[PDB]
RNA sequence: CUGGUCCACCCGUGACGCUGAGGCGCGAAAGCGUGGGGAGCAAACCGGAUUAGAUACCCGGGUAGUCCACGCCCUAAACGAUGCGCGCUAGGUCUCUGGGUCUCCUGGGGGCCGAAGCUAACGCGUUAAGCGCGCCGCCUGGGGAGUACGGCCGCAAGGC
RNA sequence: AGCGCCGGCCAACUCCGUGCCAGCAGCCGCGGUAAUACGGAGGGCGCGAGCGUUACCCGGAUUCACUGGGCGUAAAGGGCGUGUAGGCGGCCUGGGGCGUCCCAUGUGAAAGACCACGGCUCAACCGUGGGGGAGCGUGGGAUACGCUCAGGCUAGACGG
């Protein structure tokens, strides 16, 4: 787990309309695009991911959130490699705030699996093999990620806070700390452990997002090969 | 363990076709008269309802006074939107020289000598949430010397 | 005229017994002993939840009704407590504690409060020797109060002053129920009273 | 023009704290440069240096906060949490040793200028002087 | 013929500054006085319709006036309904006008959206309603009443 | 042994009688056949040789805000400018010491008030003793800030 030279990817991004607040975390302007200063990417990717470490080999449960499909699979990707769970599709509001009622969801979905493998399954009009055949698809289409959680994740992983901003919110709300890779355009004083750098670019979030997961494993001794999404980087 | 003083309720009315529509607002303080007390607004279609909602939204909401010897460290004044609180630190033998919304929340917290004054807008809303905020702002002279040493 | 009237009907409004008769207020009777709701008509219907005020009346009329004092010489005490060094409350109570009539209560010469009351009206009782009659008379720390030479024969006297015989009596008081004399030692402490009264929130009564 | 230099201070140092800056510049005279040192000694300040600014004369003061908080809104507690100026031209406040207020039980200062020197209210007291009651600091 | 004002140079004076009771001047429209001038428009007014009536709205006419010169009048939702000056506290975006090494920086204006913050909300937010200091003006429940009386001003109407 | 209360504020509730009547009412409001609000009764609360009413003062009233308020839309920015008096005034040094601050000292009647003991059996009432200083005069002292006089400075203002 390391990595110097990184400008291989990530390093500035998004144009001028940012966000005063994240200028300590940026270096020059150039082409009318401010460029992170990576000296600083890695100053906090070390401290962040000491963080990681701590939370990882200790039983932590970290949640993945990525909305911006220009990384949702990036994300399903890297997180269920751990026992890590995440929000792909939409982050529906409450779910770390309203837990326990949006994991009725979960609790009905789960139970609406059993219907459809049981001698229950032919039951009933299509009035029903319909009617439950949507419910138990949409109910999946957004809690495949999140199916997972016993409990209030122990952090949370955000690819775009200004984005997820809602998902922070609810984080920042229950002291649940906030990891996350953010840009040019967030508030960083929001994130509690910040890796300043490109949110946006596939080949970026690619490369944190699975080092991250690298060293989530090699944090709970798992000993694993490279990632399996690399490929979806193209 | 925790104490629960209902501050006020009230019954407003909303419109619809046909007439009125009631609901219910409560305020509830929930305090261990030992440094801690917590303040609660729940509304619902029955009092009681409202008012158990009130106590549960009181438990979070939680707010750590600095006792000393039944008295504040020192003295504040809050202003919650047009409502002001002053909260004066008193000798024991005192007593707890205050208005009905105020003296709840400070008892609760355990507090048995302190000089009070309800200035501006005295509606007991906003003046409990700017006693809450009062007691919130309250600083110890450890704490003090902990934000100035460095 | 310090009240005089339906006296085991107060315990009734107090929720609380008051020994406002000595005995019979001990032996299955002072009313409280079954029938501890309110005195009138509506005694026995459910209460309604009393204002911060109810509350701090009844409070302050329980205490005040304790000493049968009137609410003139009760106000003027506490006044007094106010204005003293020291908390209130119980320099209040201190007070209260050291007026002759309560102080010959506290003794045993009588049974109750107005009857003490009515043995120093009467001139039975001597305040280190010197007859006096002022039952607000404020008994000091080292005063020697005892029974009328006169009036230790009387049959009431004898009654009440054998039953104090062997029966112990308050921390800050001492008994020689031999002479009938007694010693007000020391001002009592709040600590040394347990009366069924909150006096805190008799001084917020007169805060107000 | 500045009305009241000392005024100007107090607040450029209370803006710059609720917007977390680090420094904070004021135009420079012995007399802020005086109440300055006060303020370091007390801790509300990390501290200040004197700084020449497009060639005139300026004093940095470097504020200081308390740690990142938890939460909505981590943004740190101020070590200054109250500036306020007390006597001004068109109001000026005098005290005597006697009349030298108690700011917050202590845990507050309040900055007058005697002719023994600018004192903390416990240090004018102390020498046993009083004077013009500049402002409150808490 | 003449006022204000912005920018660049950093050249001259050396705190000569800010505000400002009273004073003085300016002050939309209507209105007044004297003399002009009147195309169009149009209070009053003369008629035609409408209407239950229609001292209105719609239609045909039409005088003062609207325009000019001199004096007067001194009011307004004279409004940003936000007194003047200075210092301080993210940014984005459009625009007018200077200078620059003319990506875009800089200065002075005009708009919009917004950090912090403020506000009863609505909203305000470097063009503050933010954080501050200075000085002026003004408020203190509604009606009676901007009335009465008095004073001052005005030809009057009326104004303060 | 009385007197006033028992709709809310505000401690205390029932029956009957009266019906927008007769009446109550500090404010909000009660009474047009089931009135805890009128009148009576029973009961209850409060106080007690007194209890209520009227009037008047301070309070609550930061409701004129010194402590301690406001003026965009709630009452409130003068229609605008010019400017008199006045209020207010950047950076450095020096003299003075008026403001301001410190020390002594005089004055500050007695009574009253406060604390402590006492005398009338208590108390009210009274006596003795004890601090308590603000204000002003005098005499010393300090000089940071304000003031004033001198001399400097360019970052305000003005000029080229
Ligand atoms: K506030
Ligand atoms: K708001
Ligand atoms: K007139
Ligand atoms: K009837
Ligand atoms: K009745
Ligand atoms: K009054
Ligand atoms: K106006
Ligand atoms: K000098
Ligand atoms: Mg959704
Ligand atoms: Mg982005
Ligand atoms: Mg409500
Ligand atoms: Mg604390
Ligand atoms: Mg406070
Ligand atoms: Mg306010
Ligand atoms: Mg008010
Ligand atoms: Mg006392
Ligand atoms: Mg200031
Ligand atoms: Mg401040
Ligand atoms: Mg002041
Ligand atoms: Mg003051
Ligand atoms: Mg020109
Ligand atoms: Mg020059
Ligand atoms: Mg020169
Ligand atoms: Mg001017
Ligand atoms: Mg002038
Ligand atoms: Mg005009
Ligand atoms: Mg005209
Ligand atoms: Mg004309
Ligand atoms: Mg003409
Ligand atoms: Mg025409
Ligand atoms: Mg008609
Ligand atoms: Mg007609
Ligand atoms: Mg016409
Ligand atoms: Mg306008
Ligand atoms: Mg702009
Ligand atoms: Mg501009
Ligand atoms: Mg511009
Ligand atoms: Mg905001
Ligand atoms: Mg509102
Ligand atoms: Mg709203
Ligand atoms: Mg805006
Ligand atoms: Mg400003
Ligand atoms: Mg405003
Ligand atoms: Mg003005
Ligand atoms: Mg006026
Ligand atoms: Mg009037
Ligand atoms: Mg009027
Ligand atoms: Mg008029
Ligand atoms: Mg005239
Ligand atoms: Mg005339
Ligand atoms: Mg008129
Ligand atoms: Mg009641
Ligand atoms: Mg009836
Ligand atoms: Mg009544
Ligand atoms: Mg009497
Ligand atoms: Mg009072
Ligand atoms: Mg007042
Ligand atoms: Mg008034
Ligand atoms: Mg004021
Ligand atoms: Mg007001
Ligand atoms: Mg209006
Ligand atoms: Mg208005
Ligand atoms: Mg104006
Ligand atoms: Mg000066
Ligand atoms: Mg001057
Ligand atoms: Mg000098
Ligand atoms: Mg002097
Ligand atoms: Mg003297
Ligand atoms: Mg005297
Ligand atoms: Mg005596
Ligand atoms: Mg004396
Ligand atoms: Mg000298
Ligand atoms: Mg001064
Ligand atoms: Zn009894």
């Amino acid at each position: 787990v390391k990595e110097l030279l990184e400008a291989g990817v990530h390093f500035g991004h998004e144009r001028k309309r940012w966000n005063p607040k994240f200028a300590r975390y940026i270096y020059a302007e150039r082409n009318g695009i401010h460029i992170i200063d990576l000296q600083k990417t890695m100053e906090e990717l070390e401290r962040t991911f000491r963080f990681i470490e701590d939370l990882a080999m200790r039983g932590g449960t970290i949640l993945f959130v990525g909305t911006k499909k220009q990384a949702q699979d990036i994300v399903r990707m890297e997180a269920e490699r751990a026992g890590m769970p995440y929000v792909n599709q939409r982050w529906l509001g409450g779910m770390l705030t309203n837990f326990k009622t949006i994991s009725q969801r979960v609790h009905r979905l789960e139970e609406l699996e059993a219907l459809f493998a049981s001698p229950e399954i032919e039951e009933r009009p299509k009035k029903e093999q319909v009617r439950l055949k949507h419910e138990l698809e949409r109910l999946q289409k957004y809690l495949s990620g999140f199916r997972l959680l016993k409990r209030l994740p122990d952090a949370i992983f955000v690819v775009d806070p200004t984005k997820e901003a809602i998902a922070v919110r609810e984080a920042r709300k229950l002291f649940i700390p906030v990891i996350a890779l953010a840009d040019t355009d967030s508030d960083p004083d929001l994130v509690d452990y910040i890796i300043p750098g490109n949110d946006d670019a596939i080949r970026s979030i690619q490369l944190i997002l699975s080092r991250a997961v690298d060293l989530i494993i090699q944090a709970r001794g798992g000993v694993v090969e490279p990632s399996p999404s690399y490929a979806l980087v193209q | 363990d925790f104490e629960e003083k209902m501050i006020l309720i009230r019954r407003t009315a909303r419109m619809q076709a046909g007439g009125r529509r009631f609901r219910f607002g409560a305020l509830v303080v929930v305090g261990d008269r030992q440094g801690r007390v917590g303040l609660g607004f729940g509304k619902a279609p029955e009092v009681p309802l409202a008012v158990q909602k009130a106590g549960y939204y009181a438990r979070r909401n939680m707010v750590e006074v600095p006792l000393q010897n039944g008295t504040i460290p020192h003295e504040i004044e809050v202003e919650f939107g047009a409502s002001k609180i002053v909260l004066k630190p008193a000798a024991p033998g005192t007593g707890v020289i205050a208005g009905a919304v105020p003296r709840a929340i400070l008892e609760l917290a355990g507090v048995t000598d302190i000089l009070t004054k309800e200035l501006g807008s005295r509606n007991p809303i906003n003046i409990a949430y700017a006693t809450m905020e009062a007691l919130r702002q309250l600083r110890t002279k450890a704490d003090v010397e902990r934000l100035r040493k460095g | 005229g310090r009240y005089i009237g339906p006296v085991c009907r107060l315990c009734r409004r107090e929720g609380v017994k008051l020994y406002l008769k000595g005995e019979r207020c001990y032996s299955p009777k002072c009313a409280m002993e079954r029938r501890p709701y309110p005195p009138g008509q509506h005694g026995q219907k459910r209460a309604r939840r009393p204002s911060d005020y109810a509350v701090r009346l009844r409070e302050k009329q329980k205490l005040r009704r304790i000493y049968g004092i009137s609410e003139r010489q009760f106000r003027n005490l506490f006044e007094e407590a106010s204005k003293k060094k020291g908390v209130t409350g119980s320099v209040f109570l201190g007070l209260l504690e050291s007026r002759l009539d309560n102080v010959v209560y506290r003794l045993g010469f009588a049974v109750s409060r107005r009857q003490a009351r009515q043995l120093v009206r009467h001139g039975h009782i001597t305040v280190n020797g010197r007859r006096v009659d002022l039952p607000s008379y404020r008994v000091r720390p080292g005063d020697e109060i005892a029974v009328a030479e006169k009036s230790r024969n009387l049959e009431l006297i004898r009654q009440n002053l054998e039953a104090m015989k062997g029966r112990k009596v308050g921390p800050w008081l001492s008994l020689d129920v031999e002479g009938m004399k007694g010693k007000f030692l020391r001002l009592p402490d709040r600590e040394d009273l347990a009366l069924p009264v909150n006096e805190q929130l008799v001084i917020e009564f007169y805060s107000r | 023009m500045l009305t009241d230099p000392i005024a100007d201070m107090l607040t450029r140092i209370r803006n710059a704290t609720r917007v977390y800056k680090e420094s904070t510049d004021v135009p420079a005279s012995r007399f802020k440069e005086e109440i300055l040192r006060i303020l370091a000694r007390e801790g509300f300040i990390k501290g200040y240096e004197r700084v020449d600014v497009d060639g005139k004369p300026y004093l940095r003061v470097y504020l200081k906060y308390g740690p990142r908080r938890q939460g909505p809104d981590p943004r740190p507690e101020q070590v200054i949490h109250h500036i306020r100026r007390i006597s001004k031209p068109g109001r000026r406040v005098y005290v005597g040793v006697k009349e030298i207020p108690r700011v917050r039980r202590g845990l507050g200062i309040a900055i007058l200028s005697t002719s023994k020197g600018v004192l903390t209210d416990r240090e004018a007291r102390k020498l046993g002087v009083g004077g013009e009651l500049i402002c409150e600091v808490w």
